[PDB]
């Protein structure tokens, strides 16, 4: 469960703000899906729908 | 210890008094000192029994007999005894304490109570008997040196520097110069006016030596009166020549490495009979017999569990 | 318009910052708990914010 | 009653066994006998007079027999009964973690919507926040003096917590709070000080007798000693590490000379990183932006109380007597028992 | 518990008080009987208690009152929970 993560990490092909913002979204959602604690894994569907939810659970 | 011409006692927080040998570096005999530490040792001029000033008791152990209990336990004091003097005749004994009350104790008399008292304002840090056996120099924490005359009681108070605790002060056997030491780390030398019957004893300030950066702890002239050892909390025992007041040799026990904090304070300085050697106690639990001219550790004394605050040295035949 | 909005801040003067002051938990959550408790607590807190208001209707 | 009898027998034991002052011992105990001579006014007083009161009265017979006979065997019978109830009381006192109004004083429980206003709240400009109701439970603080933690409901609806100290005269504290009011006024008037937001944190003090009174409980506070204790147990650091290092290097620390003490103290300081309070202020703070604001207030508040304390003469400032606001960051000083350089004057453990 | 709030009186005193009250309560129905309380007992303590009361009345009825509100529920294997000497572990006790 660290293959899609390594794609998000070593992309670095972002030449704008929304490009990195898109990178962030992919990074956050991959961490939720991965996350061992199911209380976080359960919130993955909402985070896809709502960006603020992803940022509140980022840390 | 007693039969041996040279004496070298040692004592600290470990409640022992270890009598070493200068020629070898071997502990000949220890002596127990319970209920307190030892703040200052002192061999008697008669050399029959050593003294050990501690907390609320001036004890005096036997030098001849081995493993004895304290012969004398002068009680009736408080707040420690910083130092102890001894009259060369062997009759009178002087002390100084933090109770702001100098005293005199008659060893010959069996009376527990002392004989004379010279109360002062601030705690007494150091005693020093004048070689003429008539004047007693007395430092204090406020800075005021005094000269309590033993015949006229005319104390001539004097403050070299305001609001600095003078920690020790010594006067050479020839009564030429008198040195004092304070918590700033200066070494105020005073030229003694030549008065005995007149007892003028005027102190002429000669030189303020900037001896150390940090607290200085003891100064003492040699029997030659050519050298003035001055110990401090900077882990260096500097030796100043009496003539020029210059640093002939600096004996340091530093680590030689910036990563070493508070290795141990140096407060021991006892010259040899001929100013060839110099004894030195340190808080690193180790006595050190240094060489004066060269500056080399001749012998090292070890075996003390705790720090070593006192020294004794006696080459009196 | 921006020009006027400045010209009006000019005429009204420059207020002293003090004079204007008179005129006018997520990290704490983690600071306390262990991580196995923290994860439910932080999930709930993030869900409660969505629960209030009309944002809940969408999600 | 059992607390008064406890402190009374402690004082009477010091007079008799310590000083051998027998007449003064009776002067200590005879008010407590007249105290119970009112009778049981509450259920707690009933159960005391039931369990102990019978024995105390019997010990009074031996005391009253001694007054007209003068025998050691007469008075020792009373001290046997006195120490009997004292040991039973001494066992009880740790168990008194909380007091219920129904038992200790039901009068206060009945009290509802009193017109008498909340102590130290009355202002001639503000509307009187009269007492709505008293809470039923009293969380007794486990200390040497065993202060209470009173809490009152205001008519405005907000709770007001207080600290009910016994046998601690609070007229000094009341006067000192008047002084802080004056200084706060002066700081408000100075523009430089006002710009820096300098002020002294103060609390209500309401005396009730020569012994007892009310102190206003400051919320969001905890003693400095507690903070350091709790931080060091978290980080697995020994609470008494500095003391242990000193006694290891030199076990005679108390009897050492001044210079010796300075060495010992320095040796401890060099071998201990004294950053515990700074470090814990960081961890406690939620964010750096708040952390910085907390520290600015902290530094200024301390300086303000340093200068004011010097002038007032406030000594005996060990870390149990000052507490830190975990939100504003300001320092608070409490228990101004020692003033006008009393600590310097006293021979025992003088503070310089 | 036995009409006594245990948290009001503090832990140790409350346990003694409930045992005393329970004795009194039983003494309403049977006042002439040897009562012997066991308060959070060990296994040996239960053995010595029951064997002593059995020795006293070998041929007569002896009452065994058990209140397991503070211990985990009994197991399917016919076991009942008691404490260890240190009150750190629930020790099982076979019904047999």
């Amino acid at each position: 469960s660290t293959i899609n993560l390594q794609k998000a990490w070593g992309a670095a092909r972002r030449v704008s703000k929304d490009d990195w913002l898109e990178w962030l979204r992919r990074l956050s959602l991959e961490l939720l899906k991965d996350s061992s604690s199911p209380s976080l894994r359960s919130c993955w569907a909402l985070a896809q729908a709502y960006n603020p939810m992803a940022r509140d659970l980022f840390n | 210890v007693g039969s041996d011409p040279v004496i070298l006692a040692t004592a600290g927080y470990d409640h022992t008094v270890r009598f070493w040998q200068a020629h070898s570096g071997i502990c000949t005999r220890t002596v127990q000192h319970q209920d307190s530490q030892v703040n200052a040792l002192e061999v008697t001029p008669d050399r029959s029994m050593i003294a050990a000033a501690g907390y609320q008791h001036i004890r005096m152990y036997d030098l001849n007999s081995n493993n004895p209990n304290p012969i004398i336990s002068y009680d009736g004091v408080n707040k420690n005894i910083a130092s102890v003097g001894f009259h060369e005749d062997g009759r009178w004994m002087y002390t100084g304490g933090e109770d702001c009350t100098a005293r005199i104790w008659d060893l010959r008399s069996r009376n527990l109570q002392c004989q004379r008292i010279f109360q002062v304002n601030a705690p007494i840090n150091c005693v020093c008997l004048h070689p003429n056996q008539a004047e007693l120099i007395v430092g204090d924490q406020s800075g005021a040196i005094h000269i309590w005359d033993l015949k006229t009681d005319h104390n001539e108070q004097l403050i070299p520097e305001p609001e600095v605790s003078i920690t020790s002060a010594h006067i050479d056997p020839d009564a030429s110069y008198m040195a004092a030491v304070n918590s700033t780390g200066n070494c105020y030398v005073w030229n003694l006016t030549g008065g005995i019957g007149d007892e003028v004893t005027q102190l002429i300030p000669k030189t303020k030596i900037p001896a150390h950066t940090r607290y200085a702890l003891q100064c003492r002239f040699s029997p030659d009166s050519t050298l003035l050892a001055t110990c401090s909390a900077d882990q260096t025992c500097k030796i100043w020549r009496t003539s020029n007041f210059s640093l002939m040799t600096e004996l340091s026990i530093k680590s030689g490495n910036p990563g070493e904090s508070s290795r141990g304070w140096m407060w021991g300085c006892a010259f040899s009979g001929d100013s060839q050697y110099i004894v030195t106690a340190s808080s690193d639990n180790l006595a050190r017999l240094w060489c004066v001219e060269t500056g080399e550790i001749k012998r090292e004394y070890g075996g003390h569990q705790k720090a070593v605050v006192c020294l004794a040295f006696n080459d009196s035949v | 318009t921006r020009r006027e909005a400045i010209r009006v801040l000019g005429l009204l003067g420059a207020l002293d910052p003090y004079k204007h002051k008179v005129n006018i938990e997520m990290l704490v959550n983690m600071g306390n708990l262990p991580l196995d408790e923290f994860y439910p607590a932080v999930s709930m807190v993030a869900l409660m914010r969505i629960f209030r208001d009309q944002s809940l209707s969408h999600h | 009653w059992h607390e008064m009898w406890h402190e009374g027998l402690e004082e009477a034991s010091r007079l008799y066994f310590g000083e051998r002052n027998v007449k003064g011992m009776f002067e200590v105990l005879e008010p407590l006998h007249a105290m119970m001579e009112r009778g049981p006014q509450t259920l707690k007083e009933t159960s005391f007079n039931q369990a102990y009161g019978r024995d105390l009265m019997e010990a009074q017979e031996w005391c009253r027999k001694y007054m007209k006979s003068g025998n050691v065997k007469d008075l020792t019978q009373a001290w046997d009964l006195y120490y009997h109830v004292f040991r039973r009381i001494s066992k009880q006192l740790p168990q008194l973690t909380s007091l219920e109004l129904q038992y200790v004083s039901p009068k206060l429980l009945m009290c509802r919507d009193l017109e008498l206003a909340v102590p130290g709240t009355y202002d001639p400009n503000q509307p009187i926040i009269r007492i709505q109701s008293i809470a039923p439970s009293l969380q007794v603080i486990t200390s040497k003096q065993r202060p209470r933690k009173l809490t009152l409901m205001g008519s405005n609806g907000h709770e007001f917590v207080f600290l009910l100290k016994g046998h601690e005269d609070l007229r000094q504290d009341e006067r000192v709070m008047q002084l802080f009011g004056l200084v706060n006024t002066l700081l408000a008037n100075d523009p430089t000080s006002l710009r820096k937001n300098l002020s002294i944190q103060r609390y209500a003090v309401i005396p009730l007798s020569t012994n007892s009174g009310l102190i206003g409980w400051v919320p969001h506070c905890d003693t400095l000693h507690a903070l350091i204790r709790d931080y060091r147990e978290k980080k697995k650091i020994l609470l008494n590490i500095e003391h242990r290092i000193m006694l290891r290097m030199a076990p005679d620390y108390d009897h050492l000379t001044l210079m010796q003490k300075v060495e010992v103290f320095e040796h401890a300081v060099n071998n201990t990183a004294g950053d515990d309070l700074a470090k814990l202020l960081w961890l406690k703070s939620p964010s750096s932006e708040v952390w910085f604001d907390r520290r600015t207030n902290y530094t200024r508040s301390l300086a303000v109380m340093s200068m004011v304390g010097y002038i007032l003469g406030l000594g005996d400032r060990h870390p149990s007597n000052l507490m830190l606001d975990r939100l504003s960051g300001k320092i608070l000083h409490i228990d101004f028992g020692d003033c006008f350089e009393v600590a310097m004057t006293r021979e025992k453990f003088p503070e310089k | 518990e036995c009409w006594i709030d245990p948290l009001s009186m503090g832990p140790q005193k409350a346990l003694e008080t409930i045992g005393a009250n329970l004795q009194k309560q039983y003494e309403n129905w049977q006042p002439r009987a040897r009562y012997k309380q066991s308060l959070d007992p060990t296994v040996d303590e239960v053995k010595k208690l029951c064997t002593s009361l059995r020795r006293n009345a070998k041929e007569e009825r002896v009452l065994f009152h058990y209140n397991g509100h503070g211990v985990p529920r009994p197991t399917v294997n016919g076991e009942v929970w008691v404490f260890n000497k240190n009150y750190t572990q629930y020790i099982p006790l076979s019904i047999y």
